[PDB]
């Protein structure tokens, strides 16, 4: 049964080729998505990168460097996006706790005057679109200056778009995914407070480690070339001969 | 046909003499390939190599 | 019963893609989750875990002999270590022993390397009813159930089933992963060779 | 040829659908979606047009349009080719040929239009209406012709009148069965089809 | 700790009567076609990956979270839900896979009455004309 | 039952200024988070309240682009609305200039009246809105995503650096409701956010078709 | 600059090292003096490591436009 | 007892097919390989162009021909 199942799948997609582009497109100039799964890591070792593997790359670490020449590259790359970007998200995270609410222009400022305006007694008729208390600030909001709106209507938009998404992460240095910085960002601040309150010989300082970590993930990405298609085709395929616990 | 054996690598499989003897590889022959190349044409497909 | 097909490229260019893009070298682990691929076999289990343990004494023409036979002659000049214990005769420890084949393994330009993660046998394996009660001292640490391999000389514990076995954080597992392929195979091969002979 | 009539040699659908299902395949012949998507508010007519129109609908939208992606680096005289476009043109020629065998009645003419069943053997043969369409036709010209039968009128049809029905059919629709029988752009070619 | 009841069945619009008992924020159908047109598109994906995900599940086997959010972005990307036994590989721009895939009258026949000129990338194309094709070891020259 | 009916109506008035903000017109923070018994207050019982008209906020302005533009919001009373409603306020926005209405039914709406709106539509684009579509958010759930709606500036900054046609961006037509919970027609791009739990976050391209 | 990296995607590495074997298995000068083993499988890391690869590596963008490397512009590295 | 006749087959060059010029089976007549639907497909699937240049197209079936 699983194996004549593997046989209907087998009937599948077929084409998709990761171009240069690093987005994963198809046979016929089509572009089906953007971003691999998450991006690139088609987890030939993404087993290794991301959980409790760092206490093993702390120790080995002149291998990890000098085998993988960082000083052979470090002119090919500029590590300077990657920090003013998530230092900037950093500040706009650490400022907006739930994002998840309707925030726009001036709803802060009615928050605001909303003390005034239930101070004042200005009430109407129930008229078109509004309350009494409302159309007033409604027309208020025309003759304001337009330096207190300024200063409202910067901060609306959104934390900036990802990484990932502006900076193509071959090119540019350091362009990890957010559920990953906040992972290399654990481990810092929980290893060097670990190890000045531990023995700490340890010939190793709190960047080496955040440019090794960057180079792994920069090297764990699944080259252009590899037909992704087909790889789906067999990974569904698999378990479609699997199927045959029962 | 293949069976459950030790003392080849999990790199390396050994070939019995049929398909060892029997298939070939071309090159034309250049002063460095030259020891090489003349001893095969001399054992050719009865010995290996 | 099941049949095998062999195949050889006329050219270079399908040889050398089978040579590097093909092989179980590079190819190591299973790409569909990143864990190992080829392992070591069964058969050359239970030989670990038989030399591996707290005590094997060989003395020295053992020694060499065995180092010897696991070597696959095409090496040059090979290196040596020194007596573990040293009183009368100068014994060895099996240690000791599958020390050298890295030492010699891992190739001259880097340096061996770190571990010290667990092993599937539980401390508890060999335990006796109980101790004279006494604190301080714990069947925690200084125990037999974890390698703790520093610069490329087993230091204490067997090698059970997970390291040159093929899962997640096993010997010939790291080993790929950071010197590359054909060295980690070669590893498999020699070890597997010292544990039959 | 089932879709199709006997007495105007016209397709059983309606001229409308029709022209515009041409309008929409000549959108196709690039490849364009959003407009395909955009042209069915409006009605299409025949080919005129005239200053100051009365309460009608236009088709030289599609000209417009024609020349209005010819002028912006996205078209040329071979065509674009994509992945979107080939599951529309899939799904659209799909929907008319479901359009061809869903439609019993000729809003034309009202005829009988006697159906027709295939063998496989590459043959096939003519099957007489039943009684509801010999009186619900008309009082004119009805299926049933001059002669009288028992139950059971079902007869080879022979490839030359099958030829000639085929022959007035193409005549009559090649300004839409050439561009479905023409993915790219006719430029080349630009010659008729025959149904030979 | 979210505590649930078990229903059968789909009818959404009714559900909402109750509305101050429940989370309807946090839910989503078994089928794949109530909500399709009840929420959106986006809206059938998470459901999509959870179905597969655990039919997976009960017998242990589970392939990565990767391959399901692949299968998504191409069996539905026309906004509408398609399959992909026979109908969302027909768009395939090559009809010689799908000569490969079934029945080779049938899309050669497709590619007679289209008439289109394949750009020759996809595998079946360039494999069977002779060239070097763009699958893996292809994609460039010296 | 009038309970049950005044309920519902402060469910939808909740829900249109929610649409209202989202679709991005001013309104005040006050008004979203109102309460139902607040509501209570502006307005009373079923029929002490004037229920068909006493509340259409036909009034709020958009703003962003220049304070003249206004939609209009509709509550008639007839379950299956007939045409001669539509023309009494095809009358009412033609003698006050909007051209961006909505309407709610409680039934339906008869098929004539459907299509007379079709051919005044050009400016007259007058949604349709069931109450049923209103009853609760399709945005304020788990899976579905934040949507944005760009401008055809950024859409140009995209297609220039992918170098790419506008026949390879996924597709999606107007009647999903999430489509029309904004009033996106055709050849736009809206961008996706939607959560992943791989790394996160995406961001997505999808052409309305 | 370009919207691919400078870094060693195996299949380009694999490939061409193939294609060099191909090269001096055939008629080809010999660059780096060959010391012993005549097979260029075994020379290859040799004519790899020296940098004796004049080879045009010719990376395709998405459709058309490419790319020309030679492969000491890479990262290539343990 | 051979559950199966055990024997092997090998061939490198030698009389072939006529109608077809592909190398003939039979184990007698020194037969060759058969690449049924699943191979075609795992070759479909590694993504290898040159593999079945070199294979199917130099070895199997090669013949100078002129248009």
């Amino acid at each position: 049964r699983s194996g004549y199942l593997q046989r209907c799948i087998i009937k599948h997609l077929e084409g998709l080729v990761v171009q240069y582009d690093l987005t994963v497109r198809d046979s016929d100039g089509s572009v089906v998505q953007f971003l691999y799964g998450e991006d690139g890591l088609d987890i030939p070792k993404t087993q290794f990168l991301q959980p409790k593997q760092f206490p093993f790359l702390a120790s080995n670490y002149e291998v990890i460097m000098k085998s993988q020449h960082l000083h052979e590259v470090l002119s090919r790359a500029d590590p300077k996006k990657a920090l003013h970007h998530f230092r900037a998200i950093k500040k706009w995270q650490s400022k907006h706790p739930n994002t998840l609410l309707r925030r726009g222009a001036f709803l802060s400022y009615s928050q605001k005057i909303q003390e005034a305006v239930k101070a004042l007694k200005l009430e109407s008729e129930n008229r078109n679109g509004r309350s009494p208390g409302t159309q007033e600030m409604l027309r208020m909001w025309y003759e304001l200056d337009e330096e207190s709106r300024r200063k409202y209507q910067k901060k609306a938009a959104a934390c900036p778009d990802p990484s990932l998404s502006v900076w193509r992460p071959d090119i540019y240095f350091a362009s990890v995914s957010e559920t990953f910085e906040t992972k290399v960002d654990d481990y810092s601040q929980e290893w060097a407070a670990q190890t000045e309150k531990s023995y700490e010989k340890s010939e190793l300082s709190l960047d080496r480690l955040r440019t090794l970590l960057q180079l792994k993930w920069q090297r764990s990405l699944c080259e252009p070339g590899e037909a992704v298609g087909l790889l789906a085709a067999q990974s569904i395929g698999e378990p479609s001969t699997q199927m045959t616990l029962n | 046909v293949i069976c459950p054996d030790m003392y080849i690598n999990t790199n390396e499989i050994g070939i019995p003499m049929v398909f060892a003897t029997k298939l070939t590889y071309p090159q034309p022959v250049t002063p460095w390939n030259v020891q090489e190349l003349r001893q095969a044409v001399i054992n050719g497909p009865n010995v290996h190599p | 019963g099941d049949e095998m097909n062999a195949h050889f490229p006329q050219s270079e260019l399908g040889r050398a893609e089978a040579y590097v893009l093909a092989c179980t070298d590079q190819q190591y682990l299973v790409p569909k989750d990143g864990q190992p691929l080829a392992g070591l076999i069964q058969d050359h289990m239970v030989s670990g875990a038989s030399m591996t343990t707290r005590g094997c004494f060989f003395t020295r023409e053992h020694y060499m002999e065995l180092v010897y036979r696991g070597l696959t002659d095409k090496v040059g000049r090979v290196k040596l270590l020194s007596p573990s214990i040293l009183k009368p005769f100068p014994l060895w420890t099996g240690k000791q022993v599958v020390s050298t084949l890295l030492i010699n393994i891992i190739p001259e330009d880097h340096i061996p390397l770190n571990l010290s993660g667990k092993a599937k046998i539980t401390g508890k394996a060999w335990v006796k009813e109980t101790p004279r009660s006494v604190p301080g001292f714990n069947p925690d640490s200084m125990c037999e159930s974890q390698v703790i391999i520093r610069e490329g000389e087993l230091l204490c514990g067997v090698l059970d089933k997970a390291h040159y076995g093929s899962s997640a954080y096993g010997l010939v597992h790291c080993c790929y992963e950071i010197y590359g392929g054909e060295t980690s195979g070669k590893v498999l091969t020699c070890l597997a060779r010292l544990f039959t002979a | 040829l089932r879709g199709s009539c006997l007495n105007c040699h016209m397709l059983t659908c309606p001229r409308a659908v029709i022209h515009l299902l041409l309008c929409q395949l000549r959108v196709l012949e690039v490849g364009a979606l959003q407009a395909v998507y955009e042209l069915e508010r409006i009605l299409n007519r025949f080919l005129e047009e005239n200053p100051d129109p009365s309460a009608s609908e236009i088709r030289e939208e599609l000209e417009q349009y024609t020349t209005e992606i010819v002028q912006n680096n996205l078209l040329g005289s071979q065509g674009a080719h994509v992945k979107n476009v080939c599951e529309s043109k899939s799904k659209l020629i799909a929907l008319f040929w479901k359009a061809h065998m869903n439609a019993k009645r000729c809003p034309h003419c009202k005829t009988g239009r006697s159906v027709v069943r295939k063998e496989h053997n590459s043959k096939l043969t003519i099957t007489f209406p039943a009684m509801v369409h010999r009186t619900a036709g008309q009082k004119d010209s009805e299926p049933l012709g001059i002669e009288e039968a028992q139950i059971g009128k079902r007869g080879y049809l022979t490839p030359t009148s099958a030829r000639e029905h085929l022959s007035a059919l193409w005549k009559n629709e090649g300004f839409f069965l050439n561009y479905l029988f023409s993915g790219m752009d006719d430029d080349g070619m630009e010659s008729r089809f025959n149904p030979s | 700790k979210e505590l649930v009841l078990n229903t059968e069945g789909i009818n959404l619009p009714e559900l909402f009567k109750y509305a101050e008992v429940l989370d309807l924020r946090r839910l989503y159908s078994n089928d794949i076609h109530a909500i399709a047109n009840t929420y959106g598109i986006e809206a059938a994906l998470r459901v999509i990956e959870k179905e597969i995900k655990d039919v997976f599940a009960v017998y242990g086997i589970a392939v990565d979270p990767r391959h399901l959010s692949l299968v998504a972005d191409y069996m539905c990307f026309e906004g509408v839900y398609k399959p992909l036994n026979r109908f969302g590989i027909r768009s395939n721009s090559s009809p010689l896979q799908q000569m490969t895939f079934e029945t080779s009258f049938q899309f050669l026949k497709q590619a007679t009455m289209l008439g289109s000129h394949d750009e020759l990338r996809s595998p079946s194309a360039c494999l069977v004309v002779g060239k070097v094709v763009r699958g893996g070891t292809g994609l460039f020259e010296l | 039952d009038d309970e049950e009916e005044t309920y519902r109506l402060w469910k939808i008035r909740k829900t249109i200024m929610q649409l209202c903000h989202d679709r991005g017109y001013l309104v005040t923070q006050d008004e979203l988070d109102q309460t139902l018994e607040e509501f209570k207050a502006q307005s009373g019982d079923k029929p002490s309240e004037g229920r068909p008209r006493r509340t259409d906020l036909t009034v709020l302005v958009a703003h962003n682009d220049d304070p003249t533009d206004q939609m209009f919001v509709f509550f008639p009373e007839e379950p299956k609305v007939g045409i001669k409603t539509i023309k009494v306020y095809c009358q009412r926005m033609q003698e006050e200039n909007i051209t961006r209405a909505l309407i709610v039914v409680q039934q339906g709406m008869t098929p004539s009246a459907k299509q007379s709106l079709v051919d005044m539509a050009p400016k007259y684009i007058l949604e349709q809105f069931l109450q049923q579509e209103l009853l609760i958010n399709i945005t304020e759930h788990e899976l579905v995503p934040e949507h944005v709606v760009m401008t055809k500036e950024e859409v140009t900054e995209l297609l220039a650096r992918y170098k790419l046609r506008e026949n390879q961006l996924p597709r999606i037509q107007a009647g999903d409701p999430v489509a029309r919970y904004f009033g996106i027609k055709r050849g736009q791009v809206v961008k996706i956010i939607r959560p992943s739990e791989t790394a996160g976050r995406y961001i997505t391209y999808r052409l309305v078709q | 600059k370009r919207i691919t990296t400078p870094y060693m995607t195996k299949y380009e590495r694999a490939r061409v090292l193939g294609t060099r074997a191909l090269q001096i298995a055939m008629c080809a000068p010999v660059m780096v003096e060959l010391e012993g083993e005549t097979d260029p499988l075994l020379i290859a890391m040799k004519e790899l490591k020296a940098r004796k690869i004049p080879i045009i590596i010719r990376r395709y963008l998405p459709d058309g436009s490419y790319e020309d490397w030679g492969v000491d512009e890479l990262i290539i590295t343990d | 007892r051979h559950m199966v006749s055990d024997k092997f087959q090998v061939r490198t060059t030698g009389a072939r097919d006529r109608v077809t010029n592909q190398p003939i089976g039979g184990r007698n007549v020194q037969g060759g390989i058969r690449f049924g639907e699943m191979e075609r497909d795992a070759l479909l699937a590694h993504g290898t162009s040159f593999l079945l240049h070199d294979r199917l197209f130099n070895c199997s079936d090669r013949s100078v021909a002129h248009v």
